[PDB]
């Protein structure tokens, strides 16, 4: 059934499942909750560990990324939902500050796409953040044949909009984009990109971006997911497995 | 339902240390939050000194860190400021308020004592 | 550090009407505020935290706004309970900074019953 972020079970970590603990996914927008209430139903020992940590609404992110455990980085994502909602959905409001940071990475890298006809929708969208509404509707044809049937021509723009997602949805999303750079899987983005998509309708250059990001996952294509040898750094193991509550 | 008081001197005159205590009643200071210092210059302009958390860790405004000191008494549950070296810029209503760590209570100045009035010179 | 400026010093305003305060900041806040209340005899109580938040026991009068570096403080009707200097304040990062303060007065007419 759905997805409790507080305990996940082990058959239900994916990029899928693990993408539906998303923090602007939990649709708070208002109202903060206390983090002792947050936690309420967890071990005791758990609920210390949280205090002793002091988390705060600006720097949750970096405990998100610096822990080595995902359902921990969960937990502190859920945690980000209920005590930071201003935080988490302010991205969603065009031009606000949130924004930025992913503009500026679109400015400081170039599409290869982009290297042929540097006039395309997309590629004024990123560059000049200008001419957003519809980036897939212009030039779609170009851009549908130089992706199809390339491999490396693909991927290669692929892993640059992955960095630039990555400045989009900090926390989970973050590391959840990591695990696809790194498992070389890039249709697992639509469960990041889908469910950013509605929440994003008013920003008009974020709507466009993930337009974008639909057209080229769209891309035909036959790439190979590369699973880590290691088998660690992965979301199925190992090691710990917690659950708090 | 805690309150705070400021007991502290009328005034001193300058090259000295201004000391004022913070009584915190109804609330236990180890437990959590920070406890925090306020000074309002007069012409209604607020400063803040600086603060000892729950755990006692000081954090104070750079432009006093030299001369500022705050200290705490878990025994008697108070909470101690020193400003030395004071001049006659340091005259002001002196305040000592609870800012909340985001754990039991968010993060803003949840309760003010009334505030003592210390002069210099 | 960050400078947050009160754009108004002092206000006056009759009963009844709806005033409204402006709070700037320096920097980007990222949604970090406070408004505080400070009256005549000196007691100064919590009116609005993260920004759009009113405190526990706080009137339903008052009204928290703002994003980014701009933030404002609205009172919808005025009652002589309010009249006070106001604060806004930044929690983003330390050390911590209030605002000028924003003194209100009353006009105010007189009664014609
Ligand atoms: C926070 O709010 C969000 C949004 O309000 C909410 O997410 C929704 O949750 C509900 C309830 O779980 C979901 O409703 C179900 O949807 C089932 C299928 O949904 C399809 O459509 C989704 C949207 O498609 C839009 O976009 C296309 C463009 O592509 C457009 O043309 C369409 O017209 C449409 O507007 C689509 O995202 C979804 O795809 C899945 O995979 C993506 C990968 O990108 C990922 O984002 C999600 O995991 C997504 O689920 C899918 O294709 C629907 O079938 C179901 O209704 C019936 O289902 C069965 C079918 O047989 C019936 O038997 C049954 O009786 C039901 O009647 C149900 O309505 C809704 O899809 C979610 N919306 C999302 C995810 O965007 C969150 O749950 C809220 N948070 C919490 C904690 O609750
Ligand atoms: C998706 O791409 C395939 C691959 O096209 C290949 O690349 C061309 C440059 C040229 O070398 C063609 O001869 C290649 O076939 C398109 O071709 C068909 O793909 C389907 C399955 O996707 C396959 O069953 C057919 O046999 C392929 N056709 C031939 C003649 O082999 C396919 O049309 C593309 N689909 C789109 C664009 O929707």
């Amino acid at each position: 059934t759905s997805i409790n972020c507080k305990n996940i079970q082990s058959t239900q970590l994916t990029i899928e499942h693990l993408s539906k603990c998303m923090a602007f996914y939990q649709n708070k927008t208002s109202s903060p909750v206390v983090i002792n209430e947050i936690i309420s139903d967890a071990s005791v020992d758990e609920q210390e560990l949280i205090k002793s940590l002091n988390l705060n609404c600006n720097v949750i992110d970096r405990f998100i990324s610096e822990s080595s455990v995902i359902e921990t980085q969960v937990y502190y994502e859920y945690i980000k939902s209920q005590l930071c909602p201003l935080q988490v959905h302010d991205i969603f409001t065009i031009n606000s500050a949130s924004n930025i940071q992913w503009k500026a990475l679109a400015r400081s890298f170039t599409l290869g796409v982009c290297n042929t006809n540097p006039h395309k929708h997309i590629c004024r969208c990123l560059e000049s953040m200008q001419m957003c509404t519809s980036t897939k509707t212009d030039h779609a044809r170009e851009m549908s044949i130089y992706y199809d049937g390339h491999p490396d021509r693909f991927e290669h723009d692929m892993k640059i909009i992955l960095n630039i997602m990555r400045y989009i949805v900090p926390g989970l999303g973050r590391v959840l984009l990591d695990q696809i750079k790194q498992t070389k899987d890039y249709q697992a983005l639509r469960h990041i990109q889908g469910k950013l998509s509605p929440k994003s309708q008013s920003n008009l250059q974020l709507k466009g971006f993930l337009e974008f990001v639909d057209f080229i996952l769209g891309a035909n294509v036959t790439i190979e997911k590369t699973p880590q040898t290691l088998t660690t750094l992965s979301l199925i193991g190992g090691w710990s497995h917690p659950q708090f509550e | 339902q805690m309150q705070l008081q400021e007991s502290g001197p009328g005034l001193v005159k300058p090259s000295q240390s201004l000391s004022l205590t913070c009584t915190v009643t109804g609330y236990s200071i180890t437990s959590d939050s920070a406890w925090n210092w306020i000074r309002q210059f007069p012409g209604n302009k607020l400063e803040w000194m600086g603060y000892i958390s729950y755990s006692g860790s000081t954090s104070y405004n750079p432009s006093l860190k030299s001369r500022i000191s705050i200290t705490r008494d878990t025994s008697k549950n108070q909470f101690f400021l020193q400003l030395n070296s004071v001049t006659t810029e340091d005259t002001a209503t002196y305040y000592c308020t609870r800012w909340g760590d985001g754990y039991y209570l968010y993060w803003y100045f949840d309760v003010w004592g009334a505030g003592t009035t210390v002069t210099v010179s | 550090d960050i400078q947050m400026t009160q754009t108004t010093s002092s206000l006056s305003a009759s009963l009844g009407d709806r005033v409204t305060i402006s709070c700037s900041a320096s920097q980007g806040i990222s949604y970090y505020l406070n408004w505080y209340q400070q009256k005549p005899d000196g007691t100064v109580k919590l009116l609005i935290y993260y920004t759009s938040s009113l405190h526990s026991g706080v009137p339903s009068r008052f009204s928290g706004s703002g994003s980014g570096t701009d933030y404002s403080l609205t009172i919808s009707n005025l009652e002589p309970e309010d009249i006070a200097t106001y604060y806004c304040q930044q929690y983003s990062k330390l050390p911590w900074t209030f605002g000028g303060g924003t003194k209100l007065e009353i006009k105010g007419g007189w009664s014609h019953p």
